[PDB]
């Protein structure tokens, strides 16, 4: 079928969301780009550049008004009139992240806030920051923009959470139309905007080391893999994600096996999950 | 012909937010300014935290090179805490980080740079593009480049599996901490790493290194531009023993045709043309301060301007390969002769002018990837399955430490000062900071700004060589600004 147009806008992100997506196994990223979506603007990978890239996005946005998907990576900084994040320049005017979200946000079918920065503020909004880093849903709501937002958090997210949420939404739309399908998607979001297929279960309650936790057998050094990791700082008890069975990077490891969970998908990450290495 | 001024924002197929503005007169760039347009302020966010948190927080500077920040951070913490990393943990760290060099260089050549020379499939994000893109390859060779782009997507993913085997996940490893590495390699997982490594090696040797020389041979004019200052920095990386003296890349500075030793006390960061408070200019990183001033008149970037004893230097694979002068790969020796008529044994046999060029930086990155294969092979023979990789040091109340390494894009240091058992100051001087910075307080340009001088623009409506030059440096503005 006709792949939906997608614009990927980076605010105060580290490109970790894009990189994690490149690690998708099935479908592979090539299959995603050639068969699932039409990635019309993405500054890290697209052929064109500068004002021509911006104008191309604007022309697609006009043609597919109300029908494109807007992926936002990173937070949106509102201090200094938006000047802490300039994303382009066209017709001799700079375009801040604030401007871009106000421009495209109202005309998207849906906004996918990928990563904890976009979803909840994340590291750029943490204590000691001064840019006014703002979560996507808050920014849009504060500005009266009603477009639905789906949060796919993690720092970074697992690629399956990103691709799987896209697939779930496109399936819903195929069977119910755009408005009907987005209604069905919103129904499977938790109170933090996260799809329950990936974020509906707690790490610790499903952790393979829960027997050791219950027995009080705690590792005193990171390299002791027999004990529970709680005393080393594991935040699994306060974290909702499926890493305990999904694992990472083709199933080769995950955070709790290797070290500790730092609660990277949670709205209070990082400050509410810090210090990372003590309980 | 007269002047045309060209602004490119966003520069694409780099990481992060960059504007480039060039003045073109009579068909060549005669002036340039680079502007990093996004700021987060990690140096202030970090203050007041448990110092151990830094080795997680700092990775979020950049999701392409997080293992480099992880490494610089844990080395800084190792020093500040007095952590004595076990030998096996040193080797494990090298296996984690080394695998991301492979990932990053392959990502950079194929998924960022190759479209500079190759026309992709006729669908977004490969179209639309400049109508006169100067894509010179035959239909067959172009198709080979596309096929390799697609294969490289799998190869770079396999590299991240290698990182994650002992690093936990990638991006953003969990496996490096102060005191070493959190997971002892088992025999089974070393076999898994080695099996993946074999596939990556085959791709590097059979596809990647050959294609860079082959494409380069169709763009020989691109070795004749982009020299800039011909000045380079390497701070050392990848310790090969626990002495602290033998490293895969040894440190050195190269400028005005001369090799010199690296003394980190000579680094100062200037801000006249950067959006930071004027009173913070000229500080060594041990006294560094980060006070944003986005309304400061005359400034044009969130990147500070690092200078080495007043010198504007570049960093990255070319810098390291020039400073260290390793033997060239067998592929490179053969294709330099057959496709270029060049007899070369060691990297410097390319000559200063061809090495410090647009295409030379791509060649250096490919050669460095080959060089890293041999290092990883050695570490796989050196590691001992089952031997402990970490110590558990107490957090000091008062301490300072500096960690130096080479990120895939160039020299990286982190400095930490601890007071009352919390971060009092944390200063980062990163690779793309050295490359993509603005003018210093005396008006001397940054390395890429200077390397843009002389770039040909025969068609102002299709000024493709401007961003081609920038991309040869593999910029990462997230790293540059932090
Ligand atoms: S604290 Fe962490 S390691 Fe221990 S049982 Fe819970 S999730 Fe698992
Ligand atoms: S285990 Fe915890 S820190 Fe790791 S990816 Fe899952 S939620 Fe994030
Ligand atoms: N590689 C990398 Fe990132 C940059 N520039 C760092 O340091
Ligand atoms: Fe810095
Ligand atoms: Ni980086
Ligand atoms: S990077
Ligand atoms: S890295």
């Amino acid at each position: 079928g006709e792949r939906p147009p997608v614009f990927w806008l980076q605010g105060q992100g580290c490109t970790g969301c894009s990189v994690t997506l490149l690690n998708s196994v099935h479908p592979s990223i090539a299959d995603v780009l050639l068969k699932v979506i039409s990635l019309e603007f993405h500054p890290t990978v697209m052929a064109w550049e500068g004002e021509h890239a911006i104008e191309h996005m604007r022309k697609v946005a006009e043609k597919f008004k109300g029908k494109f998907f807007l992926v936002i990576e990173g937070s949106v900084p509102v201090e200094a009139d938006g000047k802490y994040c300039i994303i382009g320049e066209a017709n001799h005017h700079e375009i801040s992240m604030v401007d871009a979200l106000k421009e495209f946000g109202p005309n998207a079918a849906a906004v996918l806030a990928v990563g904890t920065c976009a979803a909840y503020g994340g590291i750029p909004a943490a204590e000691g920051s001064e840019t006014g880093a703002t979560a996507v849903s808050k920014f849009l709501g504060d500005n009266g923009i009603k477009t639905p937002v789906v949060n796919i958090p993690g720092c970074p997210p697992h690629p399956d959470w990103i691709v799987g949420t896209v697939v779930l939404a496109l399936d819903a739309i195929k069977k119910n139309g755009l408005e009907g399908g987005l209604a069905e998607v919103v129904k499977v979001l938790d109170s933090d905007g996260r799809p329950t297929p990936f974020f509906g279960r707690n790490i610790h309650e499903n952790c393979p080391y829960l027997d050791k936790y219950d027995e009080g057998v705690m590792s005193a050094t990171f390299t002791d893999k027999v004990g529970c990791r709680y005393d080393l700082g594991c935040k699994g008890p306060m974290t909702m994600a499926d890493c305990f069975e999904r694992k990472w990077n083709g199933g080769v490891n995950w955070c709790v096996q290797n070290a500790v969970c730092i609660g990277c998908v949670e709205p209070d990450f990082p400050d509410g999950k810090s210090p990372f290495y003590q309980a | 012909t007269g002047r045309t001024t060209i602004a490119i924002d966003p520069v694409t197929r780099i990481e992060g937010h960059l504007k480039a503005e060039v003045v073109v007169e009579n068909g060549k760039v005669v002036d340039a300014r680079l502007s990093g347009g996004m700021y987060r302020g990690f140096e202030t966010i970090l203050r007041g935290r448990d110092p151990r948190d830094a080795s997680q927080i700092v990775q979020r500077i950049c999701g392409v090179c997080p293992t480099a920040h992880s490494t610089a951070s844990v080395l800084a913490l190792d020093e500040a805490f007095g952590a004595k990393v076990p030998n096996n943990g040193r080797i494990t760290r090298n296996l984690i980080f080394g695998a991301n060099y492979l990932q990053s260089h392959i990502l950079h050549f194929y998924h960022l740079s190759a479209q500079d020379f190759v026309q992709g499939p006729d669908t977004a994000p490969f179209v639309p593009r400049f109508p006169k893109s100067d894509l010179r390859l035959s239909k067959e060779l172009n198709k080979a480049g596309v096929d390799q782009y697609i294969e490289a997507l799998e190869v770079r993913r396999i590299c991240h599996e290698m990182v994650a085997l002992f690093g936990g996940r990638m991006p953003h490893v969990q496996g490096q901490v102060v005191g070493g590495a959190t997971e002892i390699p088992t025999k089974e997982k070393l076999v898994e790493y080695a099996a993946r490594f074999k596939k990556v090696r085959d791709f590097v040797e059979q596809k990647y290194v050959p294609v860079v020389y082959t494409i380069g041979s169709k763009y020989k004019d691109m070795f004749k531009v982009g020299q800039g200052f011909k000045a380079a920095l390497c701070v050392g990386a990848f310790p090969l023993d626990n002495s602290g003296k033998k490293h895969l890349f040894m440190p050195g500075v190269y400028a005005k045709g001369k090799d010199m030793p690296f003394d980190p006390s000579k680094i100062k960061e200037y801000v006249k043309y950067s959006w930071f408070a004027e009173e913070t200019t000229g500080l060594n990183y041990k006294e560094g301060k980060t006070i944003p001033a986005p309304d400061k008149a005359g400034a044009y970037s969130f990147v500070k301007a690092p200078r080495y004893d007043g010198l504007s230097l570049e960093v990255g694979p070319l810098a390291r390969m020039w400073v260290n002068n390793p033997e060239l790969s067998p592929v490179g020796k053969k294709l330099l002769k057959d496709l270029f008529g060049i007899s070369a044994k060691k990297f410097r046999d390319l000559g200063e002018e061809a090495a410090f060029s647009l295409m030379g930086r791509h060649v250096a990155r490919a050669e460095e990837t080959y060089y890293m294969l041999g290092a990883i092979e050695g570490w796989l023979k050196e590691i001992k399955a089952g031997e402990d990789t970490v110590v558990m040091p107490a957090v000091p109340a008062s301490a300072e430490g500096t960690g130096f390494t080479e990120a895939p894009r160039g020299s990286l240091l982190h400095y930490v000062k601890v007071k009352d058992s919390k971060i009092d100051n944390y200063q980062i001087v990163s690779a793309s900071l050295w490359n993509c910075n603005p003018r210093d307080d005396m008006g001397q340009r940054g390395a890429v700004e200077e390397a843009l001088i002389g770039i040909p623009v025969d068609d102002i409506q299709n000024p493709v060589n401007v961003a081609r030059l920038i991309r040869a440096f593999d910029p990462x503005l997230a790293c540059a600004v932090h």
